[PDB]
């Protein structure tokens, strides 16, 4: 019941094309405000409210920090991607792609065939349903992505469908960590 | 191979 | 392309800090404050890289101190609120007697602090449950993960109960076979 006081900052380095171009934030939170912040676009500190403004002045008075700031896209950002490119960056894990049906209504037939892409990283996805060869656009609902957090994702792209004996319905589904599309059929 | 923290500096 | 965070927060009175690091919205590691180490979200990366705990530390007190500073500085203006949002699914489609793990995904809530209590046909499980720490967002809010791993059945069902300050009652988020 007890009033609370948060403190939060957060360190951003932003990398574009590998580390050609490489942009660092730095934040200040109280509560739920951001008060002071530092972008390498800038290279001073900037008041993003009037309570932030002793802290930024102040800031902006030392040059030895302003200079550690404003190398930090070399000596923070681009190390510490160095450190981790090979298990985050280069990271890859093939997904898991599997076809069943379900059911819009429990009492109604299986009018809804669900395509499961599961324990993929990275997050970047993309999933196409096909019937008898010809792309289905209209009926597809999905979940969306979903993180796991546990550096994997999922998702479940669902097709509203009545099938017909003998249509062939396929998932395709495009992911980083694979070259040529990769498709799952299934048969009514 | 060895992380970097930022540092955090004191406010007024 | 690439986002790397540094997240670091201290919270009064519950005295409570987090020094982190993010990658697209995932842990590499976090300060362990009271064994003073730290941990990698996933065990291959301490082969990988390393990290000093000790500059987290000394980010923390300097946050701690600043905290104190910020609260005179705007008055003593208590944070507001944010009840969080709750989804439950699990890592895999569901078959039966076939492991599988129920998540519980904690979201857009302030300030980071949560009771999770897995339920199991009600009853309180405390075997085998893990959680990450508050993870940042893009919109200054925190989100936060816990995990059942479960022999599914047609006999059990699960519920996800969240405290939060800013809910009026509990959140129970269901999921059953
Ligand atoms: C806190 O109180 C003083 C008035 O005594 C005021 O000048 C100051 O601006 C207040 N802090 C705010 C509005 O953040
Ligand atoms: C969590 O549980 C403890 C003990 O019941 C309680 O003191 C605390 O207020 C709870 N935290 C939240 C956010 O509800």
């Amino acid at each position: 019941t007890r009033p609370r006081f948060l403190e939060y900052s957060t360190s951003e380095c932003h990398f574009f094309n590998g580390t050609e171009r490489v942009r660092f934030l730095e934040r200040y939170f109280h509560n739920q405000e951001e008060n002071v912040r530092f972008d390498s676009d800038v290279g001073e500190y900037r008041a993003v409210t009037e309570l932030g403004r002793p802290d930024a002045e102040y800031w902006n008075s030392q040059k030895d920090l302003l200079e550690q700031r404003r190398a930090a896209v070399d000596t923070y950002c681009r190390h510490n991607y160095g450190v981790g490119e090979s298990f985050t960056v280069q990271r890859r894990v093939h997904p898991k792609v599997t076809v069943y049906p379900s059911k819009t209504q429990p009492l109604q037939h299986h009018n809804l065939l669900v395509c499961s892409v599961s324990g993929f990283y990275p997050g970047s996805i993309e999933v196409r349903w096909f019937r008898n060869g010809q792309e289905e656009k209209t009926g597809v609902v999905s979940t969306g992505l979903i993180h796991n957090g546990d550096w994997t994702f999922q998702t479940l792209v669902m097709l509203e469908t009545v099938p017909r004996s003998g249509e062939v319905y396929t998932c395709q589904v495009e992911h980083p960590s694979v070259t040529s599309p990769l498709t799952v059929e299934w048969r009514a | 191979g060895g992380y970097r923290a930022r540092p955090a500096k004191a406010a007024t | 392309e690439h986002v790397i965070i540094q997240a670091e927060f201290y919270l009064n009175p519950d005295q409570s800090g987090e020094f982190m690091f993010d990658f697209d919205g995932d842990e590499i590691f976090h300060v362990d404050m009271a064994k003073k180490e730290t941990v990698w979200r996933l065990e291959e990366f301490g082969r990988f890289a390393s990290f000093e705990a000790q500059g987290a530390l000394a980010n923390i007190a300097v946050d701690k101190a600043n905290l104190e500073i910020m609260t005179k500085r705007s008055n003593y203006t208590p944070i507001t609120n944010v009840p969080p949002e709750v989804t439950v699914l699990t890592n895999s489609p569901v078959e039966l007697r076939e492991p599988n793990v129920l998540i519980c995904f904690i979201d857009k809530f302030t300030p980071p602090v949560v009771n999770v209590t897995w339920l199991r046909n009600g009853k309180p499980v405390t075997t085998g449950v893990s959680e990450t720490v508050f993870l940042p967002r893009e919109d200054h809010l925190f989100r936060k993960f816990h995990y059942l791993p479960f022999l599914p059945s047609t006999e059990d069902v699960y519920d996800c109960r969240v405290e939060h300050w800013g809910l009026d009652e509990p959140l129970l988020k269901h999921w059953e076979f």
